[PDB]
C-alpha cells in the first residue's frame, strides 16, 4: 500500500498487453489491470477486493448473493468495481468475468457440503472450471488459495479435495498457475475466531485441542496483492503462517480470560464434556435438519490433525514481508466482545498465556 | 394467576441462560415429584430421621405408645 503498490509504472503481462499505471496511487488513480476476484463477497475476498480497488485495479467480482455485493463498491471509484451474477453450474456466466481479466484469483472453498454442492464439487469442480475457463480467454496470471494442509491422500474430506484442487488446476490452467496456502487467519468476523468466542461450544475440549499457526489476515490480503502485480511468482506454491505457535485451547482460555468470563463458566456452557459418538451423531442429525452451516463431521476429524508446515513451499519472506504475530493483534480483534480498560499489549499476551498454562 | 402466564417464559429463559444449572434444579425437582408419585419412601424417611434426632414425637413412637396403652388395658380386664 503505502503510496503506490506497483513496482514499475509499465508492466507487461504474459499475454503481451502493455499496461501503464497512472496517478500517484490514490482513489482516482489506476493501474490498468483487471483482477477478477472469485468469491470476493466472502471473508477473504472482502480484503482481497478492497486492496485491489483502492489502488486503481478494476475488480470483477462474480457473486451469487445479491445483497452482499453492495458494500464492495465503496472501496473503488466509479467503474472500478464491477459485478457479474453467476453460479459454478453456469459456464457462460463464468466466461463473463474472465473475458477482460488480466488477473484471476480463486478463493472459492467450502468446509460443509450442502443440498446443492459437495466438498469436492467446490474445492475441485468450481476450481477446475474456473481455472480451465480462464486459460481459454488468455488470462495472464492465475492465483489460487487452498487449505494450509493440502494432501491428496488425506482422510479428511476438506484436505483431500483441496489437495486434488491443486492438481486439477495445474492440469487445466497450466504451468502459469500459482497456489497459495493460508494458515487460519484472524480478523473481524473471522471464522477461525468465531468458534472460539461462542459460549455454547459443545465438545469444546475435543474441538480446541487442535494446533495451528495463526496468520494476520491483512498480511495474507497483501500477500495476494504482492503476488498479483508480479509475474516472477508463477507456478509456485506458497504457505503463509505465523512464527509463534498457538493452539485453540490455549487461545480459548486466553480469549475468555480477557473477557473475564466464578460459577459462570461451569453453568453457562463453556465446558461441555460430551461423548465422542454423541458429537458424531449430533453433526449427522443436524446435517439433514439444519438450514444454516453448522459444525460438520469433517471438522470432527480435523480436530485430531495438527497443522503441518510443508518445506517445498515458500514463506512470507520470499515476498519481502515479515509475518506478524497473533500476540500483537489478538486483543483488538476481540475488543468488541469484552472502571478502566486494561489493554493487553503485545508482550503482555505471554503473561496472559502464562496465566492459562499455570494449573 | 400471573405466574401461570409467566411460567412458560421464565422456564425457557432458565435453560437458555444457564443450561447446565437448569438441567439440575429442574432435574432435581422431577426426582422429588416422582418420589412422591411412586411412594419411594425417601423423603418420608429423611423426615423421620429429623424427628427422631430432635426429640420430636415420631410416627413410630405414637404407634409404640398405643401398643403400651393397648397392652395395659387388655390385661386390666383379666
Ligand atoms: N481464516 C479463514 O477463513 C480460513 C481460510 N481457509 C480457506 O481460504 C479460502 C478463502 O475462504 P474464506 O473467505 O476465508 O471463507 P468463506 O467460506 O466465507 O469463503 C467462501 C467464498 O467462496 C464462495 N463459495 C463457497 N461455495 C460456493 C459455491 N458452491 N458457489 C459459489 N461460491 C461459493 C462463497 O460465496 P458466498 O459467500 O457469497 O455465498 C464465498 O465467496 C477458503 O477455501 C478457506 O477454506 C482455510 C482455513 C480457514
Ligand atoms: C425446521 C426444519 C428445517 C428443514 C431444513 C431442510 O429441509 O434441510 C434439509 C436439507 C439440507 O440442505 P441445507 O440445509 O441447505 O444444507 C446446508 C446446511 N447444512 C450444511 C448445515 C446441512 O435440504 C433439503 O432437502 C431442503 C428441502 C426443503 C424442506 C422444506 C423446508
Amino acid at each position: 500500500v503505502s503510496t503506490f503498490p506497483l513496482k514499475s509504472d509499465i508492466n507487461i503481462t504474459k499475454s503481451g498487453k502493455t499496461l501503464l499505471s497512472v496517478g500517484q496511487g490514490g482513489r482516482s488513480s489506476r493501474t490498468g489491470f483487471t483482477a477478477t476476484v472469485f468469491g470476493g463477497t466472502g471473508f477473504l475476498g472482502r480484503v482481497v477486493v478492497s486492496k485491489l480497488a483502492k489502488h486503481g485495479t478494476n475488480v470483477v467480482v462474480p457473486f451469487r448473493n445479491d445483497r452482499a455485493r453492495r458494500q464492495l463498491k465503496v472501496n473503488g471509484d466509479l467503474g472500478v468495481v464491477n459485478f457479474v451474477e453467476f453460479d459454478i453450474r453456469n459456464l457462460k456466466s463464468i466466461e463473463d468475468s474472465v473475458k477482460y481479466s488480466d488477473i484471476v484469483i480463486n478463493l472459492i472453498g467450502t468446509e460443509h457440503f450442502s443440498k446443492n454442492f459437495s466438498i469436492e464439487d467446490v474445492n475441485i469442480g468450481a476450481a477446475e472450471r474456473i481455472a480451465k475457463a480462464a486459460k481459454e480467454a488468455g488470462v495472464s496470471r492465475l492465483i489460487h488459495v487452498s487449505s494450509y494442509n493440502a494432501n491428496p491422500s488425506s482422510s479428511s474430506d476438506f484436505y483431500a479435495t483441496k489437495g486434488i484442487g491443486e492438481q486439477v488446476v495445474r492440469d487445466n490452467f497450466g504451468p502459469d498457475a500459482t497456489i497459495v496456502r493460508p494458515a487460519p487467519m484472524y480478523f473481524r468476523n473471522s471464522p477461525f475466531l468465531n468458534e472460539l468466542l461462542q459460549i455454547k461450544a459443545l465438545g469444546g475440549n475435543v474441538i480446541f485441542k487442535k494446533e495451528v499457526y495463526p496468520v494476520h489476515a491483512l498480511q495474507v490480503g497483501e500477500a495476494i496483492e504482492r503476488i498479483a502485480f508480479d509475474d516472477a511468482t508463477a507456478g509456485q506454491t506458497y504457505e503463509l503462517f505465523g512464527k509463534e505457535r498457538y493452539s485453540k485451547k490455549e487461545l480459548r482460555e486466553m480469549i475468555k480470560h480477557i473477557i473475564h468470563i466464578g460459577y459462570y463458566p461451569y453453568s453457562a456452557g463453556f465446558y461441555l464434556p460430551a461423548p465422542e459418538p454423541f458429537l458424531y451423531a449430533f453433526a449427522l442429525i443436524r446435517q439433514y435438519i439444519s438450514s444454516q452451516p453448522r459444525f460438520n463431521v469433517d471438522q470432527l476429524k480435523r480436530s485430531h490433525i495438527n497443522q503441518e508446515i510443508d518445506q517445498s513451499a515458500k514463506t512470507f519472506t520470499d515476498l519481502g514481508m515479515v509475518p506478524d504475530e497473533l500476540s500483537e493483534y489478538l486483543y483488538r480483534y476481540v475488543k468488541p466482545h469484552i472502571q478502566n480498560r486494561t489493554v493487553y499489549s503485545k508482550e503482555d499476551i505471554e503473561k496472559l498465556r502464562d496465566y492459562v498454562n499455570t494449573p | 394467576p400471573y405466574l401461570v402466564a409467566f411460567r412458560p417464559a421464565v422456564l425457557v429463559f432458565f435453560f437458555i441462560r444457564q443450561p447446565i444449572g437448569a438441567g439440575l434444579l429442574a432435574g432435581g425437582f422431577l426426582f422429588w415429584q416422582a418420589d412422591r408419585h411412586f411412594n419411594f419412601g425417601i423423603r418420608d424417611n429423611i423426615h423421620n430421621f429429623k424427628q427422631t434426632i430432635l426429640g420430636f414425637p415420631t410416627q413410630a413412637s405414637k404407634w409404640e405408645t398405643f401398643k403400651q396403652v393397648d397392652a395395659q388395658k387388655r390385661a386390666q380386664l383379666v
